[PDB]
């Protein structure tokens, strides 16, 4: 599965994984959370 | 009369850049500075025209011109350093 | 609204005068490509900052459209920087 | 012409341009309301007003 | 106790940093009669001009 | 600021009409010869009025 | 001219105080005396208290401390480095090897004293001198600097 | 009179750029040309562009050029007796007056957003081109 | 309109004496960290030591042949010093304690910081040496590289406040400092300011420039000292930028309406000196960082991460409609 | 009695915005239709006279609590949030 390769990548590159995680959060909030709170 | 002064100054910068690029066929470095001078003169033309007419299409396009100027300078110096590697 | 730059001009003139009076006190008594590459990356990632500056200030006026256009711009430059990273040209 | 002003309110010449365009939108010959086109053009540069003030200054100067 | 000697130069530089601001504030207040406004926009400069003119007239 | 300007706009209009009639009587005074001068007229063929132009681009920043 | 004599005296005192309160020696330690002189700059016998900080270059150093044996191969380098120094240019000869021969003093490749290459002002003897001995030598150098009426001598000449 | 002397000095610097004796001084005068130009824009009333000219032209382009050079070696007549008092100021519109930055960003990323992405593509072309040509990596 | 030069001198002279006493503080704090006293003999607590240093530097022969065109070498210190001073004309000390009131005043700071690269470059080139120029060029490349991280962090700050004006940035921090939420961003900005002034573990470029050469160039007596003065003024400026943006510029830190006797002019100075103490602490707590890994770090752990922080702040603010 | 300077008008704008509403609306409608100062002249005096009457009334009814408000507004360059003290001292006696 992809989990082993993903975890090995996170272990070797901490800064890139952290940057991707924060960027994914910052892109997921306005693309998913925003429409569902727009409709209350 | 300040629009006239602005336009004449920009036009003289433009013709001076043309003068610089035309004379020295070999420097290849003054040519890039002259091209930058031409782009600068045109940017001032656009900004001054935008201020005079109270229209915003002049400043938007003037700001977009900077990307072209920077890209042209970067590629120009890349090709320049490639050319210089052959001789000397 | 823009008279506040003449103080900057006078400050600059006085600072130059102070530098002169500071330097005049005793008187009264070969090629590397990597440098070019880092300069190019700085230029490219400085144009993006100059583009960010109007976006951040006017971000309130524009909702879910300017933000996503700037995100597309960032994604394009991120693809560029990813090609930059893997190819090399980023470490010494 | 575009209608986006520098100060953020409106182009000072936008209303004249829209009047000219609306006239031309239902006028197959341009000669009928070329007056609006002239108004828009000299609203951009204020040519006629400057010519009139030049004439006034010439009348001042000829008194020498 | 004993580490105050290291904090004396910090105190000197901080005190001169605060008199840095206070000097220009007191100089500007002395002649203009008012402190400097945070936001000078075109509307604010317009009323400043009109206030100067009306005060001169009065 | 939106409940204060009508009086400021009113006094600006008063000052401008004072200056405008002064300039109109000055212009009619100089031009008594060369018949065909219609003194002060709207150069705008549409009839809409705009403030007298000045050859100073962006004057409201200095 | 007695009225100004007070002014010249005060100017001379101020100049000597300025030159004594801030001495920037240049470390030229090249033998076991360098270890003792390094202990002198350490936490215990703090040199930085007396305004003494070592400099890595001779172009911005007040005095020069020659600590260690000066062989024949190094004497030209010592002289060259001493030449690139400003006007005050004091020299301290720390250790027995530096201030005249030393434990060797009889060798094909030992200069019998750094005073045969550069003019020395203070001799600090010991093999190796204690950190207190080096501090006493530096205090003696400071006292020597106080006896400088350089402005008065310029006035009288 | 501030405009005249600044424009003249900029013109002199631009002239000396093309007739320079060595590339170093050519780049040095090239920097002064943009310094004067930014000052002129500042006089014009556009503070944002006046400082982008420092950030881009003499912030990155001039540094790039210097790095490369280091190695590899009808008008209205001046009569204004009765015009400085004929200024009609419309106070409406002074309230909530935007700057040169808010106005630009209002319509740069929202209405004319295709050209913005085109400029991004231009930047990407420059970034790729600077690498393909000059990666020796020996 | 003749009041300006008094303000200019009142901003300049305290800055120079503060630079001198900041050098003294550097020496004293490094001494105390290493269980020492530092300059104590001169003056009372070493307070007269910088004065003695200055009078000693003046009373020395100047080595000024300059071995060159005689012009470019004397203009580099002037340029760097005038830039490091003009960057101080926009700092809003308390409320009216600001010299110039730029409506942007932040892109202006970015431009001034970016322009402070030519000084060292032309200093290295004018100094005719085959390694001093190269070291100056590496230092310039380092500053240029960390400028982009500085700019991205500035954009992160500017998104929250919504306006470029420096005074309004502090005005917007009545609720919280912006340092509590953006603490990783604060650390990034501190490290970037630390690495952009060659005043850090990020120091090796110039460190080897003297080790292999000894500065055997045209070393003016105190004409060279203008570089040092400008570098320490930049230290103070970039120490104050952190307390303008991430800490409250002049607002009380954690305060009930009881400690209102003190003014806001010293709330700024205390944070500035705290950040200066942190500068000295970081210098005398860490080993130097190689230039091979300096560039790689500055390009691969700060640009992507600061860009991600920009993206996350913008996305979170937009989602919940929390914009200014 | 007070001259309609920048400080007094900004300070009393709160009261102007609830008692001068019809005249201000009429003047705004007149100005929107035509930019002529000559055509907007007649409506440009009604607002002036009503605002001057309001200033007279405020000066007489709230005398001591308005002078300090104007002085502090002039001192702080019309920044409401800074002081506000003489502000509530002003609407304490003037009921608006
Ligand atoms: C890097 O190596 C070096 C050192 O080690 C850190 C030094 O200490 C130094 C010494 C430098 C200094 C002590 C700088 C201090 C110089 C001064 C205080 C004199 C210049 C300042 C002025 C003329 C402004 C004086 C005015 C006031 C204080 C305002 C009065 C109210 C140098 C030059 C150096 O190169
Ligand atoms: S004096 Fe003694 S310790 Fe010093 S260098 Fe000579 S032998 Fe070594």
């Amino acid at each position: 599965p992809v989990m082993e390769k993903l975890r090995m990548f996170v272990a070797q590159e901490p800064v890139v994984a952290a940057s991707c995680l924060i960027g994914g959060v910052g892109l997921f909030l306005p693309a998913v959370v925003r429409p569902i709170l727009d409709s209350l | 009369m300040d629009l006239i002064k602005y336009f004449t100054f920009s036009m003289i910068i433009f013709i001076l850049g043309i003068w610089g690029i035309l004379l020295n066929r070999r420097n290849i470095l003054i040519m890039l500075m002259s091209i930058e001078l031409m782009l600068l003169a045109v940017n001032l033309n656009f900004l001054v025209f935008s201020v005079s007419l109270d229209d915003m299409m002049g400043q938007v396009f003037a700001l977009l011109v900077l990307t072209v100027a920077a890209a042209e300078s970067a590629i120009g110096l890349a090709i320049f350093v490639i050319t210089f590697r052959v001789r000397g | 609204m823009m008279l506040e730059f003449a103080p900057i001009f006078i400050y600059l003139v006085i600072s130059l005068l102070v530098s002169l009076i500071l330097l005049g006190v005793p008187f009264l008594f070969r090629f590397d490509i990597r440098f070019y590459l880092v300069s190019i990356l700085f230029l490219i990632f400085d144009l993006e900052v100059t583009f960010f500056f109007p976006w951040a200030v006017s971000l309130n006026k524009i909702d879910l459209f300017g933000f996503w256009s700037m995100m597309a711009f960032l994604f394009i430059l991120t693809i560029g920087f990813l090609y930059e990273w893997k190819r090399g040209a980023l470490d010494w | 012409a575009s209608g986006w002003g520098i100060t953020g309110n409106k182009g000072r010449c936008y209303d004249f341009w829209m009047d000219f365009s609306e006239c031309m939108s239902h006028c197959r010959e341009p000669k009928d309301c070329t007056l609006l086109r002239e108004d828009y053009l000299e609203c951009l540069h204020h040519s006629k007003e400057f010519q009139r003030r030049n004439r006034i200054y010439k009348e001042e100067q000829r008194k020498l | 106790l004993v580490w105050l000697e290291a904090m004396l130069p910090l105190g000197i530089i901080g005190g001169m940093l605060c008199i840095m601001g206070n000097s220009q504030y007191y100089i500007h207040k002395a002649y203009h009669g008012r402190p400097k406004h945070i936001g000078h926009d075109e509307w604010d400069v317009a009323m400043e001009r009109r206030d100067k003119k009306v005060v001169e007239k009065a | 600021r939106r409940t204060i300007l009508p009086i400021l706009q009113a006094e600006e209009d008063e000052r401008f009409v004072s200056e405008w009639k002064k300039y109109l009587e000055y212009e009619a005074d100089v031009m008594k010869d060369v018949p065909g001068w219609k003194v002060g007229e709207n150069v705008y063929n549409s009839g809409r009025w705009m403030p007298p132009a000045t050859g100073e681009l962006r004057p409201d920043v200095w | 001219s007695k009225a100004a004599e007070f002014v010249i005296s005060k100017v001379d005192d101020l100049m000597n105080w300025a030159r004594t309160g801030s001495i920037w020696p240049m470390t030229f330690g090249l033998a076991c005396c360098a270890v003792e002189m390094m202990h002198t700059g350490a936490a215990r016998y703090d040199l930085d208290r007396f305004g003494i900080i070592f400099r890595p270059s001779p172009r911005q150093s007040d005095c020069m401390i020659v600590a260690g044996t000066l062989t024949n191969k190094m004497a030209p380098a010592l002289r060259k480095v001493y030449d690139q120094m400003p006007e005050p240019r004091w020299v301290i000869s720390m250790g027995s090897c530096a201030n005249g021969g030393g434990y060797y003093h009889y060798s094909y490749s030992v200069v019998r004293g750094c005073d045969r290459i550069v003019p020395v002002d203070i001799y600090v003897p010991g093999c190796p001198p204690t950190a207190e001995a080096l501090l006493y030598g530096l205090l003696q150098l400071q006292k020597k600097i106080n006896r400088r009426k350089d402005f008065l001598h310029w006035w009288n000449k | 009179m501030i405009l005249s002397v600044l424009s003249s000095l900029a013109l002199v610097s631009g002239l000396m750029v093309v007739r320079a004796k060595n590339p170093v001084h050519s780049v040095l005068f090239f920097i002064l040309v943009f310094c004067d130009t930014s000052g002129l824009l500042l006089l014009l009333g556009l503070d944002f562009f006046a400082m982008i000219f420092l950030v881009v032209y003499i912030g990155a382009i001039a540094v790039l050029f210097l790095f490369v050079v280091m190695m590899f070696h009808i008008p209205l007549l001046p009569t204004q007796r009765n015009t400085t008092s004929l200024r009609y100021t419309v106070y409406a519109g002074k309230v909530r007056s935007w700057t040169n930055l808010e106005t630009l960003g209002n319509l740069l990323y929202t209405y004319y957003f295709v050209w913005f992405l085109v400029s991004s593509l231009i930047l990407l072309v420059a970034m790729i081109g600077a690498i393909v040509l000059t990666m020796h990596r020996t | 309109y003749i009041a300006v030069p008094a303000e200019i001198l009142g901003i300049i002279l305290p800055l120079l004496l503060g630079v001198a006493f900041l050098v003294l503080a550097e020496r004293k704090v490094m001494a105390f960290v290493q269980r020492r006293k530092g300059p104590d003999v001169v003056g009372s607590f070493g307070l007269l030591q910088p004065l003695a240093d200055g009078l000693k530097l003046i009373l020395k022969e100047p080595i000024s042949p300059s071995s060159a065109n005689f012009f470019l070498f004397r203009m580099a210190p002037v340029a760097t010093f005038m830039l490091s001073l003009v960057a101080w004309a926009v700092v809003p000390f308390d409320y009216g304690m600001v010299l110039s009131d730029l409506n942007i005043g932040l892109l202006y700071l970015f431009a001034i910081s970016s322009l402070g690269v030519y000084g060292i470059i032309i200093a290295g080139r004018s100094s005719n040496s085959k390694y001093a120029f190269l070291g100056a060029l590496r230092s310039a490349a380092q500053m240029v590289s960390y400028e982009v991280s500085i700019g991205l962090i500035l954009i992160t700050v500017l998104i929250c406040v919504g306006s470029c004006n420096l005074s309004e940035i502090v005005m917007a921090q009545k609720q919280i400092w912006f340092g509590i939420p953006l603490f990783p961003v604060l650390v990034m900005f501190f490290i970037s300011c630390l690495a952009e002034t060659n005043r850090a573990p990020f120091d090796l470029p110039e460190a080897e420039a003297e080790l292999v050469a000894g500065y055997n160039v045209e070393y003016s007596s105190m004409g060279f000292a203008l570089f040092f003065l400008g570098e320490y003024a930049n230290m103070i400026l970039m120490s104050g930028l952190c307390t303008l943006f991430f800490l409250g510029g002049w607002l009380p830190i954690l305060d009930l309406p009881i400690f209102k006797k003190i003014p806001g002019s010293i709330w700024f100075s205390i944070k500035v000196l705290f950040f200066l103490f942190l500068y000295i602490w970081v210098r005398a707590a860490f080993p130097r960082y190689r230039y091979d890994q300096l560039m790689g770090l500055g390009w691969k752990v700060f640009l992507p991460l600061s860009l991600a922080w920009v993206v996350s702040v913008s996305g979170l603010l937009v989602t919940f409609q929390w914009l200014p | 009695n007070p001259i309609p300077t920048s400080a007094v008008l900004t300070a009393s704008a709160k009261h102007i915005g609830m008692r001068c509403m019809p005249e201000n609306v009429a003047f705004l409608k007149c100005k929107k239709n035509d930019p002529n100062p000559e055509k907007c002249l007649d409506k440009g005096r009604d607002v002036t006279r009503c605002v001057l009457g309001l200033l007279k009334d405020l000066h007489q009814k709230c005398q001591k609590e308005m002078d300090d408000y104007v002085g502090c507004m002039y001192y702080y360059t019309n920044e409401f949030d800074l002081c506000r003290k003489e502000q509530e001292a002003f609407e304490k006696v003037c009921p608006l």
